Parts: structure tokens; C-alpha cells; sequence
RNA sequence: GGCGUAAAGCGCACGCAGGCGGUUUGUUAAGUCAGAUGUGAAAUCCCCGGGCUCAACCUGGGAACUGCAUCUGAUACUGG
RNA sequence: AAGGCGGCCCCCUGGACGAAGACUGACGCUCAGGUGCGAAAGCGUGGGGAGCAAACAGGAUUAGAUACCCUGGUAGUCCACGCCGUAAACGAUGUCGACUUGGAGGUUGUGCCCUUGAGGCGUGGCUUCCGGAGCUAACGCGUUAAGUCGACCGCCUGGGGA
RNA sequence: CUGCAUGGCUGUCGUCAGCUCGUGUUGUGAAAUGUUGGGUUAAGUCCCGCAACGAGCGCAACCCUUAUCCUUUGUUGCCAG
């Protein structure tokens, strides 16, 4: 659904240097422009049309999506993406164990549900007001880390990153627990534990917020099929 | 060498003494022997009677013992059979009148001495300090106890070298003074020798 | 229906300023009767957690053993770090010819009529691993005959 | 089965005997492979049976004795 | 080749590598025994001898101090020719050949582009570091393998005794 | 008699800021992480970072006393008018 132009106006064939890079990505690199290499959109744009057609499978029959990607760019891209189509979203640090110690990280699901009811609904005033500071840069720092799966209540069905490195945690989480890993995998990335490799630029924002409003885009249109 | 009594410490803010009265100094002591023999009496009477807390006051020259007990039908029997029984005796000792009241035990498994006296009961009928350990902790937190730590002491087993263990379940302040820490200790007299139980157990704090 | 075996108990220190801590190490081994086979390590201080560890692990991370009838199906070795393993498929009957942990983890895996030899170190740990090993990577007909792109009555 | 550190690479090298040897064709048939004949004593072991009331035991037939020699062939491999 | 080799000049001399071609046509690899080389210390004969320095002497230190420290100081260290034939003689890793993802250098050639600068693109030899698969008891090795294989040789078989 | 058969109680390191667990992950494993790092504090005190997330005993506070004020009651206490 993106043309290979489209990607090459945003910069997706762009990637790292060559003293950088995976030898498992030859098959995806087209060549070398200032001792650049670059991504091969020939295979990128069937690969990622592959990817999105999976992901309005599973957004079709309401499987949960969790984007996960905090590159401290497409921070804001990813959550926008995922409050498009209603999905779970990480920005903030990938906690270890979020989905292997699923049932750890519910209490504080809970905390952070029962610190919200208290300050807005609850209107949790008449505290003692040191433990209101307390009990406020907790629920913020609760939000602004376990806010985007505040409402997921069990493991996610796919997840999809941006960067196959900055996030290998998650990609190792996923591969124990069988979830499908639908990733942007740069030059300087391993291609091995993806199960749908996408082959991109990783830190441009611009292609960071293509990828995912098509991938929004093919869940918010399996969802309302 | 280490630890504090939690209820001698906690005896000015959030627990009560067990006997409420008050003397000069000429009939304290004996005021004090007084009330020693009729817990010594009463635990034995009720040694089959989960009792757990003996409450002396005495207004008027009057002794008024208070038993809390997790069951007060084998304490009376038939209505005033037994009671009236234990108080002739009791007036007997004090050589004044006496009157008993009896209050009930709510959960019997949130209170310490009960605890630690079914596990004494259990050593001396030998079976598994561990697993008397652990139904009296998962008992315990089952009916609602905040936390539960639980310690015997000493020949366990039949063993010569006497060894120390202790389980925990839930948080036991206490160093937090206005803890409700449940506190007391049991001894079972082996045939292999002396075994010391104690049991701690918090159910929240006092917010005085 | 997942019949459970714990192979050898272990106990096992840590030297502290106080002194010697002591804890139990627990190698148990699950199986359904059938290829499905798996295999856990527990440690605790107490021996009942140490196995329920083990058990817990093993129930999971269950590996798939493409079996015969009740045997293997060609002559199989298994490494791992001491432990040379070799097994071989028997006729009917004659037994589970095996040491020690690989008794309890073919026994689980469902095998009857095996002949093994357990080479080299016999850690109940790594020679378990080595049984895996070789079980996992035992192939079978029709493996081999899809790989190979032929038929089974071509392979014979 | 091993030889960095657990026992174990000569201090290094040249080099005779010895071991091994690129590729193609032709030829040989030595090695090799197949078949046949002779032999490989009997007993023993093994198989199928028979006989002592059963067994041990005794025993019939067979297979086996994985070997060697000669001859007839084969020529991929090794050798010439 | 190892041991090892350090001002500069000359004489004699060995080896390596590169570029195009030309040529011989398997002439090759390894190697018991054997032969040769083989640090320092040491030995022999003949020289030489500044410094350093075993030994030794004196002074201190110390409970003692046949030591460390100090002041001296002889063989020796140096040269020629012989002998010895050993070292943690170590990469503690035998030689030869083939294949197997990468990265940053160092050194030494060489080809091409307009060298439009000391650049840009390659192609050989040697070498250092990190590290992937794989291997390994682990430490770690990792295209210069301790990976995958082939040929030949040497060696090991509990610690002492030895 | 045996404190070297024991309970209980007590000293001590030491009112030192430390000691651990659950699940998860790494390692064949003993184990490790957490508990380390950057700052900071009386403090494993707090913040940030981080394959850890959490929790417990302890670090602190809750207790008593002293230090200032207010209200109430003034004898056996007080004496400004
Ligand atoms: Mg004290
Ligand atoms: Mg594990
Ligand atoms: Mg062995
Ligand atoms: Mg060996
Ligand atoms: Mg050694
Ligand atoms: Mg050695
Ligand atoms: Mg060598
Ligand atoms: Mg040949
Ligand atoms: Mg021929
Ligand atoms: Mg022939
Ligand atoms: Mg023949
Ligand atoms: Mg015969
Ligand atoms: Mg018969
Ligand atoms: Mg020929
Ligand atoms: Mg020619
Ligand atoms: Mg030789
Ligand atoms: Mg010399
Ligand atoms: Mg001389
Ligand atoms: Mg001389
Ligand atoms: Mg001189
Ligand atoms: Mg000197
Ligand atoms: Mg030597
Ligand atoms: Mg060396
Ligand atoms: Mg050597
Ligand atoms: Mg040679
Ligand atoms: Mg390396
Ligand atoms: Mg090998
Ligand atoms: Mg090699
Ligand atoms: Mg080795
Ligand atoms: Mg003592
Ligand atoms: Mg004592
Ligand atoms: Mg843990
Ligand atoms: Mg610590
Ligand atoms: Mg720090
Ligand atoms: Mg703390
Ligand atoms: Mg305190």
C-alpha cells in the first residue's frame, strides 16, 4: 500500500554505516552510498505488505496488539498509533519481565488503577500531603511507564517494534511465550529472532510514523470488517 | 539475647494489662500472689479449654476474673456447674468474692497462645514440627491475619544438637510500636526434652 | 496424565560470614506416556519447593520425541558437556536397557524397549540433557522422506 | 580416548628408509568384489527335533567354523 | 626455521614478497633412526679487561641475618677457536593443505580513475585487537581456530617415589 | 553431674546498615541479577538509570521526656492588684 518512492521520500532506505552492520542483513541490503549501505525496498515494500496483511488478520478477529518503541523519537508516534486503534503501547522502558512476569506486573496494574480511582474519581485529598507528592510521582511515573497496557488484562497477541536492538528484551520475551514479533529491522539488527522482518530505517520519524499509520491503518480496517 | 517482649512494649499504647486493678503498697504483693494462683489454677482446670487471656480486676474488694476462652461450653458445662465450681475455689484464694465472666474467643486461630499451645499439643503427640507450622500459618492468613511468624526451638525430632526454626508469612513489625502484634510463647515437654514455640502475630496497625 | 519422576536430590552451600548456607537442588522429569518429555531444576531451601520448582519448570519448555511404536527408530547419540550418550532401538520386550537418569526420562518419554550406554560423565543433569538431545534430534521417516523429497517406500 | 591451562607437541629445522599422494586416457588385474570347487577332524557353540517320569544329560539332521588355496569372471576404487 | 638480531659505511651472502608473461610437467607432504643449528650460565687454550658483578671482605639491620640495604670487589661478562646441548628454549597450542559470517587498525608491495591534493575504487603478503556461528569442563579460541576435514610424526595413562 | 542433650533469658559484633525471599531471566552447574552503577544521606535514605519487577525483616517514623504557647481546673500549690 506504500510505493517505493513513498519509501524513499521518507528515508527508509537509509540505515547505519558499514562498520555497523549484521552480515545476516546481505540479502536485504541493495548497496553502498557513502559508506552507506542501503535497504533494498524491493523486498522491504512485500515483506511489510506481508506483515500488515497478518495484522489485519489479527486486528480482524480482535487479537491485542502491543507497539512497542522508545527510541525517544517515535515515543509520541507509537502511542498516537496505538490510541488509533485502541492498542496496548510501550514507549517508556520495556520493564524485564513485563510479559513473563505478567503476574508480577499485574499488582502494579492495580496500583495504578486503584491510585488513579483514588486522585481523580476518588478525589484521594485529606492525606497526609508528603505521601500526596508520594502517592503523585508514583501514579506518574506508573503512568508514563505501565499506562499503555493498563487495560490489556493478558498477554498480548503480536508485537510489533521499531528497532530489533534497542528493543531485544521484548523480542526474546516474545520468543519464549510464542507471540508473533512483527519488526523494523535496521542494518545493525538481528533478523533471526523476527518472525516478520521488516527491513527499514529505525531513527527517522518520519518513517517510524509511516509504518505505524499503516499498520493503525490495516488494523482500524480489519477491525470495523 | 536480642528482642523485647512486643506486649510489655506495647503495654502503654495499644494493648491493655491483663489484670486492671489497683493497691497501695502494704497489699500489692499480695494483691499479685493472689492473682498468680488463680491463673495457675485456671490453666490447669482449663488446660483442655483453648483458653487464651486470664483478665483479673477487683473493685470493692471483690475479684472479678475475666477468662477468654475459644470455647465456653466446656468451661461451664451445665449452667453454673462448672463456673460456680471454679469460683468457690477462686474465693477460696483471694478470701474475698469472687464473680467469673467468660468471653468468647472469635477465631480461635488468631491468637497466639492458642496457636502455639495446639502445636505444643501436637510435639507431644509427635508429629512434624514443619507441618504444625504451616497449618498454623496458612490458617492463620486464612482467616485474615496480616502476618504470621511462627518459631520452635530445640530437639526436634529426637535430635542431640537442639536447632532453632522460624517461618514468616505476611509483615510482622515489630519495631512499629503501635502494631498489633499478638505475642506469646508455649513449651512442650518432650521425651526427648523442652520445646520452645513462639508466635508473633500482626494484624494491623492502631491509628490512635 | 503427565506421569512425574524426580531423578536425584542434591544439597548444595554458600559460604557467608555467618557461615555455611545450605539448599537443595531438585532434577525432576515429566512425560506423557508419548514423545512429549520434559525436563526441570528446582533449588530452595527445602526439599518440597525444590521439587515443585522442578516440576513447575518441567511441565513447560515439554519437548516432542517423534517415536516408533514403543522404540526408537535408528541409532541415536546425545552430547552435552560430559556426557557421551548412546541409544538404540530394541526389539519388543526386551526392556529399558538404561543408567540411572536416562531410565526415568525414557520412561516418561514413553519408550519400553531401548538399548542405552551412558559414556563419559554420568551427572544426572547433563546426561539428561544428553537424552534430550538425542531424542530431539532422532528423525523419522517421514521427516526424511519429505526432506529428501522422496517417498518412505523409496527410502525403505 | 586424548595432548592451550587437568598426564601429554621433541627447542627448531633438513632429510634417508617408511607412510600418503593432483588430474586425463589406455592397459593390467595385484589388492578389491562376485561365483564355483576342495578343505576347514569329530566333539563343542547355535537352530529344529528325538530319547531318559522332567531337567541336567544323551542324541539325529542342519547351520556354522567368519579361514586358506585354486579356477572362472568383474574393473568403480587403490596399486603397477 | 627457532634461538635470536638495534649507531654508520663497505665487501661477501641467505631468504621473503609483488607485477606481467615465458617454462618444466606431480618433480609433492610428513618423517623413526640420522645430521645440522641451538639464549644465558659453565668448561678448555690464547688474548683483553672501562663499567657491572656471583664468590668474598667490611659496615649496618635483626632475637639471630652465612640475606635483602650500603662501601668495595674476583672469576665472569668482551674477542678468536673449540666443547657443552640445556631454559617458563612459551603461542605452555607439531608440520602441510582445503573450506566456513564480520569490524577497526598497523606494515609492505601493486593496478586503475581526470593523482582535476597528501585523494577515490580495488587486488596480494605479513601482522594486532574485538567478536558471530561453531567448539570447549569452563576460562576462553574464534578465517593467523582451540571451528569443519585429510596426511604424517611425536607424546600421555592417578599423586608421590622419580 | 552434664549449658557440648534443652527451653527460657542474657552478653557480643552492633543502633553496624545491612540480611533475604517470590516470580522472571542468565549460566551445565555451584551461583548470579535484584541488593550493582551516577549522585546524595545518619541510613540498602531518596532520586535517576538499569533484566529485572515486586515484597519482607531491618533504617526512619509511630512511644516517653525536655524545650515555647493555648484552654480547663486552682488545693495541701500561687500572691500581681
Ligand atoms: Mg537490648
Ligand atoms: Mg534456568
Ligand atoms: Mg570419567
Ligand atoms: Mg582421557
Ligand atoms: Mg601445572
Ligand atoms: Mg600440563
Ligand atoms: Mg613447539
Ligand atoms: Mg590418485
Ligand atoms: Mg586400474
Ligand atoms: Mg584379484
Ligand atoms: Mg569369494
Ligand atoms: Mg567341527
Ligand atoms: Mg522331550
Ligand atoms: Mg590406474
Ligand atoms: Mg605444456
Ligand atoms: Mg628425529
Ligand atoms: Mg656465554
Ligand atoms: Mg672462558
Ligand atoms: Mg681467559
Ligand atoms: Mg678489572
Ligand atoms: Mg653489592
Ligand atoms: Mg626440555
Ligand atoms: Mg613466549
Ligand atoms: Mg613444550
Ligand atoms: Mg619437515
Ligand atoms: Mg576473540
Ligand atoms: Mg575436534
Ligand atoms: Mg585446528
Ligand atoms: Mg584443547
Ligand atoms: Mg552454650
Ligand atoms: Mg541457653
Ligand atoms: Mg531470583
Ligand atoms: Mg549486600
Ligand atoms: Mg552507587
Ligand atoms: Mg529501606
Ligand atoms: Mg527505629
Amino acid at each position: 500500500t506504500v510505493s517505493m518512492r513513498d519509501m524513499l521520500k521518507a528515508g527508509v532506505h537509509f540505515g547505519h554505516q558499514t562498520r555497523y552492520w549484521n552480515p545476516k542483513m546481505k540479502p536485504f541490503i541493495f548497496g553502498a552510498r557513502n559508506k552507506v549501505h542501503i535497504i533494498n525496498l524491493e523486498k522491504t515494500v512485500p515483506m511489510f505488505n506481508e506483515a500488515l496483511a497478518e495484522l489485519n488478520k489479527i486486528a480482524s478477529r480482535k487479537g491485542k496488539i502491543l507497539f512497542v518503541g522508545t527510541k525517544r523519537a517515535a515515543s509520541e508516534a507509537v502511542k498516537d498509533a496505538a490510541l488509533s486503534c485502541d492498542q496496548f503501547f510501550v514507549n517508556h522502558r520495556w520493564l524485564g519481565g513485563m510479559l513473563t512476569n505478567w503476574k508480577t506486573v499485574r499488582q502494579s496494574i492495580k496500583r495504578l488503577k486503584d491510585l488513579e480511582t483514588q486522585s481523580q474519581d476518588g478525589t484521594f485529598d485529606k492525606l497526609t500531603k508528603k505521601e500526596a507528592l508520594m502517592r503523585t510521582r508514583e501514579l506518574e511515573k506508573l503512568e508514563n511507564s505501565l499506562g499503555g497496557i493498563k487495560d490489556m488484562g493478558g498477554l498480548p497477541d503480536a508485537l510489533f517494534v521499531i528497532d530489533a536492538d534497542h528493543e531485544h528484551i521484548a523480542i526474546k520475551e516474545a520468543n519464549n511465550l510464542g507471540i508473533p514479533v512483527f519488526a523494523i529491522v535496521d542494518t545493525n539488527s538481528d533478523p533471526d529472532g523476527v518472525d516478520f522482518v521488516i527491513p527499514g530505517n529505525d531513527d527517522a520519524i518520519r518513517a517510524v510514523t509511516l509504518y505505524l499509520g499503516a499498520v493503525a491503518a490495516t488494523v482500524r480496517e480489519g477491525r470495523s470488517q | 539475647g536480642q528482642k523485647v517482649h512486643p506486649n510489655g512494649i506495647r503495654l502503654g499504647i495499644v494493648k491493655p494489662w491483663n489484670s486492671t486493678w489497683f493497691a497501695n503498697t502494704k497489699e500489692f504483693a499480695d494483691n499479685l500472689d493472689s492473682d498468680f494462683k488463680v491463673r495457675q489454677y485456671l490453666t490447669k482446670e482449663l488446660a483442655k479449654a483453648s483458653v487464651s487471656r486470664i483478665v483479673i480486676e477487683r473493685p470493692a474488694k471483690s475479684i472479678r476474673v475475666t477468662i477468654h476462652t475459644a470455647r465456653p461450653g466446656i468451661v461451664i458445662g451445665k449452667k453454673g456447674e462448672d463456673v460456680e465450681k471454679l469460683r468457690k475455689v477462686v474465693a477460696d484464694i483471694a478470701g474475698v468474692p469472687a464473680q467469673i465472666n467468660i468471653a468468647e474467643v472469635r477465631k480461635p486461630e488468631l491468637d497466639a497462645k492458642l496457636v502455639a499451645d495446639s502445636i505444643t499439643s501436637q510435639l507431644e503427640r509427635r508429629v512434624m514440627f514443619r507441618r504444625a507450622m504451616k497449618r498454623a500459618v496458612q490458617n492463620a492468613m486464612r482467616l485474615g491475619a496480616k502476618g504470621i511468624k511462627v518459631e520452635v526451638s530445640g530437639r526436634l525430632g529426637g535430635a542431640e544438637i537442639a536447632r532453632t526454626e522460624w517461618y514468616r508469612e505476611g509483615r510482622v513489625p515489630l519495631h512499629t510500636l503501635r502494631a498489633d502484634i499478638d505475642y506469646n510463647t508455649s513449651e512442650a515437654h518432650t521425651t526427648y526434652g523442652v520445646i520452645g514455640v513462639k508466635v508473633w502475630i500482626f494484624k494491623g496497625e492502631i491509628l490512635g | 496424565e503427565l506421569q512425574e519422576k524426580l531423578i536425584a536430590v542434591n544439597r548444595v552451600s554458600k559460604t557467608v560470614k555467618g557461615g555455611r548456607i545450605f539448599s537443595f537442588t531438585a532434577l525432576t522429569v515429566v512425560g506423557d506416556g508419548n514423545g512429549r518429555v520434559g525436563f526441570g531444576y528446582g533449588k530452595a531451601r527445602e526439599v518440597p519447593a525444590a521439587i515443585q520448582k522442578a516440576m513447575e519448570k518441567a511441565r513447560r519448555n515439554m519437548i516432542n520425541v517423534a517415536l516408533n511404536n514403543g522404540t526408537l527408530q535408528h541409532p541415536v547419540k546425545g552430547v552435552h558437556t560430559g556426557s557421551r550418550v548412546f541409544m538404540q532401538p530394541a526389539s519388543e520386550g526386551t526392556g529399558i536397557i538404561a543408567g540411572g537418569a536416562m531410565r526415568a526420562v525414557l520412561e516418561v518419554a514413553g519408550v519400553h524397549n531401548v538399548l542405552a550406554k551412558a559414556y563419559g560423565s554420568t551427572n544426572p543433569i547433563n546426561v539428561v540433557r544428553a537424552t534430550i538431545d538425542g531424542l530431539e534430534n532422532m528423525n523419522s521417516p517421514e521427516m526424511v522422506a519429505a526432506k529428501r523429497g522422496k517417498s518412505v517406500e523409496e527410502i525403505l
